[PDB]
RNA sequence: UUGAUUUUUCAGGCCAACCAUCGAAAGGGAAUCCGGUUAAAAUUCCGGAACUUGGAUAUGGAUUCUUCACGGCAACGUAACU
RNA sequence: GUUUUUUUACUUAUUCAAUGAAGCGGAGCUGGAGGUCAAACUCCACGUUCUAGCAUUAAGCC
């Protein structure tokens, strides 16, 4: 399916595509709270791998956190 | 040792500014449509003593451009201005004492005060009483303006920035002496707890670099690094240069 | 396309529908029964030498209270036991932590006979 | 007549009060408006990929309108459309007869990511239109140029929410055609004609041009000014 | 906030700069006095005489056909007096 | 053709400041100039300054 395409493509994190999105998407997420939640995964893909199932119960949030 | 005075000062604890009297800060307008375009009148209603401040304030009330309602104003006096005079400010006011100007409407060598760093900050120069600051050039190109301040500096700042025509009134304070311990008591009443002063050389080592010893002495160069640390900064810090001050600097 | 006019620059949270509670079980079964009815409000009459001497002249019964009850609650429990109007009622907590009422009665009342009716004179 | 005099009101500097205007474009909005509005803007503001950039050229009104008007002859079942073809194939086989027989064949478009992603990888898909709004757009950025090693023609689209009321859904990331009826053909290759001179044919040439770049309305008028005092 | 409508629903309109809360039995603050009375309470009880606040509401008065009162040069006066 | 140094351009990252986010940017009317010589090419302004009053809930026109 895509799920395949996108594990790939988010290894390739130097490719002007992904750094594009990295940071749009960054400075994006440092526009909100520290702690937000999130409508979806960003990563589909990486949110199943680790157990994720798109029913009804199962939450995503966001934070940052100082490096 | 003990934290010295000079780092007890920064928890501001006993040492915050005594403000229950004070008449509310002075500044200027924020920049509106009218003082950018145009000017705005409006008219000194009080002249009063603001405690801990040698310079005496202005109650000025404007009209508000844009809800009927009145606005008040707290301005610092420039000397010669009378309660019930007519206060101009913005662009096109007119070169009058009290009056609220641009640097770069101003022509060379005028005096004025309460004069902003930066376009809109509401003053933050020559505020005390008998200070004022001189424009000393143009240069329309880089739309910037060149100042003398009271300390003698030469400063570049914007064309755009605004001073109050004239000389802060109260001047001449400090040419009648003090006399007494009391008269110094009763003026950091309202100002804060800086007075009267512990020399150093007169406390312990605990307490300050200079304490201690058979007689009383500072015992190491009273000169200070810039680059000294909290607790080591008690004496002349990063002088250039010590001794009686003799002919031109 | 069709943009809204804003004469003002402040947004402001609009105004939303607010549904009252309809519940789909009531959350108490049982409502409790008054708390302080009369009887509970009027604990029992104080006849000491001091009292009856109010119950004498001024036509004041004297009587131990609930601690929680006010002069309303006091008036109203009075009436309801006893059948008599207040003229008003003068209140006191009392230093073992009990609470007395002076009530005085209207003058379309005898208190005498009032506390002979109640039984303890 | 008299006492109706005209008394217009001053409202310059210093004069009466100012008149309620306009101030949209002053408002002090909510903080996620501002945010949405800034997230386009610097989407716009930044050199955009050219993978990235394929997906801002989608399809003109007119063609978006007949693709969607074959597309629409092809739609799934509704939920109550399935249950009367369930219905009708139970008393099939409660006679002797089975649910192949009574129900035909269907044509449908196709839709679900994965699913269209395994259409298009064994050459069963003739169309897959692709939405423009992604998001993330690694859900789809790779889709033109798997179609183009598949030879499948493709199209970017415009509205993830226009392929979900296709297909009975609140959004549809991709829609695909397998397979048309007989007195469609025609009008799926006047379709794929179409829609080819600008997607898989341009792919290659796409795979070189980036997007954004694009400053806002008083950057360029500082750029202008500078264009005529040469000029 | 009104216009009311009962229908406990509406119809509008006016604004939202500021305002969680705590912080004084000597600061700020609605209004009570005198005489008498107990073994022990009283500006708190009894007798008499008032006052303040909140509410309801009737009579009398005042006002209006020059509609929202008159007088005094004036300072200002008055039982009222949108 | 990719690379180091210097310099300087940009604005969206980031940073500082103001506001009850009220008039920003560009264009255009209206005038006044510059003697024009092609017709508007450059410039500048565009409702408030004897006075300790008043300005709030739009008149008017189509
Ligand atoms: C030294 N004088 C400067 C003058 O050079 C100029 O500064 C610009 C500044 O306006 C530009 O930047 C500005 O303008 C851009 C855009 C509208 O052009 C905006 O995107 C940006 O937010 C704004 N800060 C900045 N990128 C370069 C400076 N030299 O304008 C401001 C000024 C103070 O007069
Ligand atoms: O630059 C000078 C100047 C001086 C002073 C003064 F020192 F009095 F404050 N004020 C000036 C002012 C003034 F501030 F407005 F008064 C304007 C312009 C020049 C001034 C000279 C003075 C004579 C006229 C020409 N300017």
């Amino acid at each position: 399916g895509a799920y395949k395409y996108l594990e790939e493509l988010q290894r390739k994190k130097q490719s002007d595509v992904m750094r594009f999105l990295y940071r749009v998407r960054c400075w994006e997420y440092r526009q909100k709270n520290v702690i937000h939640r999130a409508s979806r995964p960003s990563r589909p893909d990486k949110a199943r791998r680790l157990g994720y199932k798109a029913k009804q119960g199962f939450v995503i949030y966001r934070i940052r956190v100082r490096r | 040792g003990r934290v010295i005075r000079n780092q007890r000062k920064g928890a501001g604890s006993i040492f915050t500014s005594h403000t229950r009297l004070r008449k509310g800060a002075a500044k200027l307008r924020t920049l509106d449509y009218a003082e950018r375009h145009g000017y705005i009148r409006g008219v000194v209603k009080q002249i009063i003593h603001d405690p801990g401040r040698g310079a005496p304030l202005a109650k000025v009330a404007f009209r508000d451009p844009y809800k009927y309602k009145l606005r008040e104003e707290t301005f610092i006096a420039n000397e010669g201005v009378y309660t019930g005079q007519f206060i101009y400010a913005g662009k096109k006011a007119s070169l009058n004492v009290g009056n609220i100007l641009p640097l770069g409407a101003c022509p060379e060598g005028t005096i004025v005060s309460n004069v902003e760093e930066k376009v809109g900050d509401r003053g933050a120069l020559g505020r005390t009483s008998g200070n004022y600051v001189i424009i000393i050039g143009h240069n329309p190109d880089e739309n910037k303006t060149r100042v003398k301040l009271p300390s003698g500096a030469k400063k570049i700042i914007s064309s755009d920035a605004r001073g109050v025509i004239g000389v802060v009134a109260g001047g001449g304070r400090i040419d009648k002496p003090l006399l007494k311990a009391g008269r110094a008591f009763h003026k950091y009443k309202v100002k804060r707890n800086s007075w009267p002063k512990t020399r150093g050389v007169a406390m312990n080592p605990v307490d300050h670099p200079h304490g201690g010893g058979n007689h009383q002495h500072i015992g190491k160069a009273s000169t200070i690094s810039r680059g000294a640390v909290s607790g080591q900064k008690a004496g002349l810090i990063a002088a250039r240069r010590t001794g009686l001050l003799r002919g031109t600097q | 396309k069709a943009l809204k006019v804003r004469t003002s620059t402040t947004f402001r949270l609009p105004k939303t529908l607010k549904l009252t509670r309809s519940p789909k079980y009531q959350r108490k079964s049982v409502p409790h029964y008054n708390r302080l009815d009369a009887h509970k409000i009027i604990v029992a009459p104080i006849a000491t030498e001091t009292a009856m001497k109010k119950v004498e002249d001024g036509n004041t019964l004297v009587f131990q209270v609930d601690i929680k009850s006010n002069k309303h609650q006091i008036k109203s429990a009075v009436k309801e036991l006893y059948d008599v109007d207040a003229l008003y009622v003068n209140t006191l907590i009392r230093p073992n932590g009990t609470k007395k009422a002076y009530i005085r009665l209207t003058s379309d009342y005898d208190a005498l006979d009032i506390a002979n009716r109640i039984g303890y004179i | 007549n008299p006492l109706f005099e005209s008394t217009p009101k001053n409202f310059g500097i210093g004069q009466s009060i100012q008149p309620k205007r306009n101030l949209s474009r002053f408002v002090k909005w909510p903080e996620y408006v501002r945010l949405q509005r800034q997230k386009k803007i610097l989407s716009l503001r930044l050199k955009v990929p050219p993978s990235i950039a394929q997906f801002s050229q989608t399809l003109d009104k007119n063609t978006a309108a007949q693709a969607f008007k074959l597309l629409n002859k092809y739609r799934p079942e509704t939920s109550a459309e399935k249950k009367e073809r369930l219905t009708k194939e139970a008393a099939a086989i409660a006679e002797g007869k089975t649910a192949k027989d009574v129900s035909p064949k269907p044509v449908v478009v196709k839709y679900g990511l994965n699913h269209v992603v395994s259409l298009i990888e064994n050459k069963k898909a003739k169309l897959v239109l692709i939405a423009n709004d992604v998001d993330p757009i690694e859900l789809v950025v790779f889709l033109p140029a798997l179609c183009k090693k598949m030879g499948v023609p493709y199209a970017i689209v415009k509205g993830k929410a226009r392929l979900g009321t296709l297909v009975h859904k609140k959004t549809s990331a991709v829609a695909a055609l397998t397979e048309v009826n007989s007195a469609d053909e025609a009008e799926l290759s006047k379709l794929i004609s179409t829609i080819n001179a600008n997607y898989i044919e341009k792919y290659e040439e796409n795979r070189k041009h980036w997007g954004g770049g694009i400053m806002g309305s008083k950057a360029n008028d500082k750029i202008a000014k500078k264009a005529k005092a040469a000029a």
